[PDB]
């Protein structure tokens, strides 16, 4: 079964081979995708320096959501402490 | 001290107190793609340039209320717009289908993962699609 | 403390950007050199003996 | 005192937002709902140790794990008694 | 080599301006060691508190720190000791019996819940104000959830059990040849010493209490071995000392540090159990005493890093940390304290003071004397060779 090991073998040396081979034009499309990447972050624009600004609003909104739910909270347990205390004060100085 | 009560908390205190070893962390399915860090998804989405928006990370899929909904990102990605982000699931159905779907047969599986994993370091390489 | 807590929420907004930009714009940047050193590398016809 | 109350108040922050957000949503999405450990914020021990110290030392087991696998079902449930002992323990601090 | 005077007015001089980058979390006071122990994170939260209230937020900026991973925490730490710190709880304790007693868990460090949690945002906040300080963006970097500086490499030791600060000079040193470490606790600063000993680019200086005190290190004659000799100092003090005295012995020291050592990044442990009616220390300072350091070790000019440490009455801590960081930002403040939602805690009179009492300094003239000149004799072998070019530190 020698013969899977020599298609392998083939292949992957196939491989390197055509890589080595257009070595030269394999080299400008790195480089064009290097410069237009740069050019587009300078921008805003690229692709994922705009999904993950996103994110990074997606993440800023529900804490302003939590801190607005917190503050309600916050003065409802100021009201019921106040209101008890009134009725406290009332209730003890007529009984006195 | 019934009997039944005994057991049953037996069996949660022996289910929730362990040794936290790394070897027992819960891990999931590997066809269910909703369980992928949605960057495998967007990156995915983007590879194979499937036909889909975004998804709604977590953050904003609970921004969404009668009180979360005057905030800039539910009205950035709410009214008519094509940036309209999903939910992860639709999103997570759509890779799955075109997982299941598209479909591969070896004698190029293979040898493209040897030349990956032997060239892991190099940056100048084959892209096997790009 | 809600007034100050809103400020504390946008500042930190602010930061993580910034940072993602230049962190973005290193590693490009990062990965162009790497791939010019890699291409030079492939010019080599005679090694250096040690 | 102030560490129990002060654990009890951030706990009822996260489980509000997830009711305000609970609250807007139909049925398919109430029983397609699934929170990951963490609830969707930073800390991932505070809201066990106060659902254990409020509930049981050992029967909050249930309660975490149905409030990570039906938090529809759970989580308006356990928001209203963490609301009853917020101001149970604040009675009492400032009495003494 | 040293002669007592008065205290002066403690005053920001305006020459000068920083760049203030506060590092806080809302997790951290949430977290408690247990029913009686002296340690309690809550203060710092109460400090945050009045720096909303005074005003004070209005001229910095407030930041989240992400935690720090394992892989940090490994680069002084053993994979064994935070795996340990990892896996364990109180309520799997049993089943670590050997790595408790093994580590030095149990009694004085205790294990509770959000151990690591804990840890995480103390090693966080100490990595992300150095890296903060290294990019050039801020000038003065203050954490008070840092400075658990009693942590070993593989060992818990005296209510610490990460040492964020070894992390944070590890980072400033990736960029500064030559890192300066102050230690004002009334303990001795040992884990960072035991961990910077054979070394010259960190100099460690403590001012600490010798005596049957604790850890039971840091004397007049311990200054270093291999290439790290002459470059640890220690101030062995004895009880009662007050604000005068302290600031006579601290100011010489400092000025001769940094006119030798020239050291260009600067770490500040602010430890409080150095104040007067603390539970555990036994000095006698005041607020106005134990700022005096901040300011003038902010009157030099380098890249300083201000972190927490001890402190174990919560009022105190969080009156004098606020006092600091109001003077990190050239404001004196006033002496009535705003309303807060802890406007207790600061009875009798609910003023920005800490009082010292009359106990009496057991330090006199000679032994101060015989102290500074044994130091001043050690730091003259520290100096950079005379050909070396540098960048006006
Ligand atoms: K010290
Ligand atoms: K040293
Ligand atoms: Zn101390």
């Amino acid at each position: 079964k020698d013969k899977r090991r020599f298609n392998i073998e083939s292949k992957v040396n196939k491989i390197y081979q055509n890589f080595y081979s257009e070595r030269d034009n394999q080299y400008k499309d790195r480089l064009t995708a290097l410069q237009t990447d740069l050019t587009s972050l300078h921008q805003g624009d690229n692709g994922q320096y705009a999904r993950q600004v996103r994110d990074l609003e997606e993440e800023r909104d529900l804490e302003l959501v939590r801190l607005r739910l917190f503050e309600e909270y916050r003065v409802s347990r100021s009201g019921i402490e106040f209101q008890e205390d009134i009725e406290k004060a009332k209730a003890e100085h007529e009984k006195l | 001290l019934t009997a039944a009560q005994q057991q049953y908390i037996k069996n949660l205190i022996e289910t929730h107190i362990t040794d936290n070893h790394p070897d027992l962390r819960p891990k999931s399915h590997p066809m269910d793609f909703e369980e992928y860090t949605d960057a495998f998804l967007r990156r995915y989405k983007d590879h194979f340039q499937l036909d889909v928006p975004d998804n709604l990370t977590l953050q904003g899929y609970l921004l969404g209320s009668k009180l979360g909904a005057k905030t800039y990102s539910y009205k950035r990605n709410t009214q008519g717009q094509h940036d309209k982000r999903i939910h992860k699931r639709d999103l997570a159905n759509v890779v799955r289908r075109h997982f299941d779907e598209h479909s591969i047969k070896e004698t190029d599986c293979i040898p493209q993962f040897i030349y990956k994993v032997k060239n892991q370091k190099k940056k100048f390489k084959m892209e096997f699609r790009g | 403390e809600t007034i100050a807590t809103r400020t504390f929420i946008h500042q930190d907004f602010h930061k993580k950007v910034t940072d993602l930009r230049a962190r973005l714009l290193n590693r490009t940047t990062q990965t162009w050199y790497d791939i010019n050193k890699e291409r030079r590398d492939m010019d080599i016809v005679i090694p250096d003996v040690n | 005192y102030d560490f129990y109350i002060e654990s009890n108040l951030r706990t009822i922050q996260c489980l509000e937002t997830i009711v305000n957000k609970i609250e807007n949503m139909t049925e398919n999405e109430k029983a397609n709902f699934k929170l990951p450990p963490g609830l969707g914020h930073t800390s991932m021990t505070i809201y066990k140790k106060v659902i254990r110290k409020v509930y049981d030392k050992e029967r909050g087991f249930e309660i975490i794990d149905a409030l990570h696998e039906h938090p529809a079902v759970t989580a308006p449930v356990v928001l209203k008694r963490l609301k009853q002992k917020d101001e149970e323990w604040r009675r009492a601090q400032r009495e003494w | 080599v040293y002669e007592a005077t008065p205290f002066d007015p403690i005053t920001v001089k305006p020459s000068d301006k920083r760049r203030v980058a506060y590092f806080y979390d809302a997790d951290v006071g949430n977290y408690a060691y247990g029913a009686g122990h002296p340690m309690k994170p809550h203060r710092i939260r109460m400090a945050h508190s009045l720096i909303m209230n005074y005003g004070l937020y209005k001229k910095m900026e407030i930041y989240r720190a992400k935690p720090a991973t394992k892989q940090e925490m490994c680069q002084f730490h053993t994979d064994e000791y935070i795996d340990f710190l990892s896996r364990v709880t109180p309520d799997n304790l049993e089943m670590f019996k050997r790595e408790s007693v093994k580590f030095n868990v149990g009694d004085d460090c205790p294990v509770f819940d959000g151990l690591y949690e804990y840890c995480s945002i103390s090693g966080g906040g100490s990595m992300e104000g150095a890296a903060r300080l290294n990019r050039g963006k801020c000038d003065v970097a203050v954490n008070y959830a840092g400075g658990l500086h009693h942590a070993k490499k593989s060992e818990a030791s005296g209510f610490c059990y990460l040492n964020d600060i070894v992390l944070g000079i590890i980072e400033l040193l990736r960029y500064h040849p030559r890192v300066l470490y102050i230690d004002i606790d009334v303990h001795h600063g040992d884990g960072v010493e035991e961990a910077f000993y054979t070394t010259d680019r960190v100099m460690t200086c403590s001012f600490h209490k010798y005596g049957e005190f604790f850890p039971g290190t840091g004397e007049l004659r311990d200054i270093g071995v291999g290439a790290g000799k002459n470059y640890a100092v220690n101030v062995p003090l004895r009880d009662g000392i007050d604000d005068a005295t302290y600031r006579s012995v601290f100011e010489p020291v400092i000025k001769k540090i940094m006119e030798w050592y020239q050291p260009s990044a600067v770490v500040l442990q602010c430890g409080g159990d150095s104040l007067s009616g603390d539970r555990l220390g036994c000095f006698n300072l005041s607020m106005e005493g134990h700022a005096n350091c901040v300011n003038y070790v902010k009157s030099f000019g380098i890249p300083m890093m201000v972190v927490g440490g001890g402190g174990y009455t919560m009022r105190n801590v969080a009156r004098t940390w606020c006092f600091e960081t109001g003077l990190l930002n050239n404001v004196v403040l006033d002496k009535d304290l705003p309303y807060n939602e802890y406007y207790e805690y600061y009875g009798p009179d609910y003023k920005l003071s800490v009082r010292p009492s009359n106990m009496f300094n057991v330090n006199t003239p000679e032994y101060l004397d015989k102290v500074m000149t044994n130091i001043f004799a050690n730091l003259e072998n520290t100096k950079y060779a005379p050909s070396v070019q540098l960048n006006h530190t």
